[PDB]
């Protein structure tokens, strides 16, 4: 199949900046007829994708001329000359030359702002959950920028790789930060068998991890 | 104008057969060389092309799903159908009907999409959540802000709604998108207040799961 690789997958910009998104195909998408069926689509949140550009550089009717498509062969670029707020969303390139028809993974056009370190909070299993027979440890990593972050859980000082579910908020519309929730789910038995519980966050704002911990026995 | 409107069963179980319909207007599938197809998108994920059907009865399929896909039409009714046999949880997605012509004259591009139909494929039964308070770890404070939380665990179907102090605390709040564990959904929310606010003023997690008629107010008590 033809793989459509978009670079980057996340594009932070300020309003009024120029934005460029690359799309590379793994094989040629010049069809046997003369044509290069390379399209660009924009999907805003809660909406269907909308056509911006077809056959590499043809703007669809009603798409403004700050959008431009260019390139050749296996290498294509979408450019926005001055980004408006209405342009934020996920951009997809697409090839309609070879079956299966395929989209790239999507590039999210997002907003730049100053670096912000996450505020990290760790919470033990509640009495309620423990009486119910289970044990979840929760870590919130809130109001950080950039979006890129690593959380690891440790039990008695040792990494715990299994039983972790993460959830991420979209970029905040007011302060342009990101937030994350991580939950380590254990059996009550596992919880009562260990004592030290640690959430640590690695983020570009610190060369050392942010570490939040508690000891079950002291709760 | 041209319009495309999808419909589907909303929810089905794994192993069952998904039957989707696309009803359209403002063009005809008897027009040489008109075509209509289907693309899907799982929540939070990318777009996957599924199948396409042309005015002349020719059909195109995503090879990975050929053994599960059947696309068809009733031109007289202005309808196109997609059947997917043996669906499983991976077929949970929004399914969009799209027009795509075979020539540049009618438009060989996806200009016209429907709003999409969401299909959930789950063997889950209606399941009420447990709601858990998340109080800060002992003890002092020991800074200018305090963060509290609420964990809503093990529900089906979506959604749950969560507020803090009946909505009356509605910033400093981060409520996270639900994730699947099982089978069942789990959601969390944090609220951040000034240290002098709590525990002196009460803070309560208000959770509702409509499908199980569940309503719970969980006060966050200090340790």
């Amino acid at each position: 199949d033809v793989l459509m690789t978009q670079t980057p997958l996340s594009l932070p910009v300020s309003l009024g900046d120029q934005a460029s998104i690359s799309c590379r195909s793994s094989q040629s998408i010049v069809h046997s007829n003369g044509n290069t069926y390379l399209e660009w689509y924009l999907q805003k949140p809660g909406q269907s994708p909308k056509l911006l550009i077809y056959k590499v550089s043809n703007r669809f009717s009603g798409v403004p001329d700050r959008f431009s498509g260019s390139g050749s062969g296996t290498d294509f670029t979408l450019k926005i000359s001055r980004v408006e707020a209405e342009d934020l969303g996920v951009y997809y390139c697409f090839q309609g030359s070879h079956v299966p028809l395929t989209f790239g993974a999507g590039t999210k056009l997002e907003i730049k702002r100053a670096d912000a370190a996450p505020t990290v909070s760790i919470f033990p299993p509640s009495s309620e959950q423990l009486t119910s027979g289970g044990a979840s440890v929760v870590c919130f990593l809130n109001n950080f920028y950039p979006k890129d972050i690593n959380v690891k859980w440790k039990i008695d000082g040792s990494e715990r790789q299994n039983g972790v579910l993460n959830s991420w908020t979209d970029q905040d519309s007011k302060d342009s930060t990101y937030s994350m929730s991580s939950t380590l789910t254990l059996t009550k038995d596992e919880y009562e068998r260990h004592n030290s519980y640690t959430c640590e966050a690695t983020h570009k704002t610190s060369t050392s991890p942010i570490v939040k911990s508690f000891n079950r026995n002291e709760c | 104008q041209v319009t495309l409107k999808e419909s589907g069963p909303g929810i089905l179980k794994p192993s069952q057969t998904l039957s989707l319909t696309c009803s359209f207007s403002g063009f005809s599938l008897s027009t040489s060389g008109m075509g209509v197809g289907w693309i899907r998108q799982p929540s939070g994920k990318g777009l996957e092309w599924l199948a396409h059907i042309w005015w002349d009865d020719d059909k195109s399929y995503n090879p990975s799903l050929k053994s599960q896909l059947t696309i068809s039409k009733d031109a007289a009714r202005n309808q196109v159908f997609l059947r997917i046999t043996s669906v499983d949880t991976a077929d949970t997605a929004t399914y969009y009907c799209v027009r795509r012509a075979h020539t540049t004259v009618l438009g060989d591009w996806f200009a016209y999409w429907g709003q999409g139909t969401l299909v959930t494929v789950s063997a889950a039964k209606t399941t009420a959540p447990s709601v858990y308070p998340l109080a800060p770890v002992c003890g002092g404070t020991t800074g200018s802000s305090v963060t509290l939380g609420c964990l809503v665990k093990g529900y089906f179907p979506e959604p749950v709604t969560l507020t803090w102090n009946s909505g009356s605390l509605s910033s400093g709040v981060h409520t996270f998108p639900a994730v699947l564990q099982s089978g069942l959904y789990t959601l969390s929310s944090s609220v951040t207040v000034t240290s002098s606010t709590w525990p002196s003023q009460s803070i309560t997690c208000n959770v509702a799961h409509p499908a199980s008629s569940t309503k719970v107010d969980k006060k966050i008590e200090p340790r």
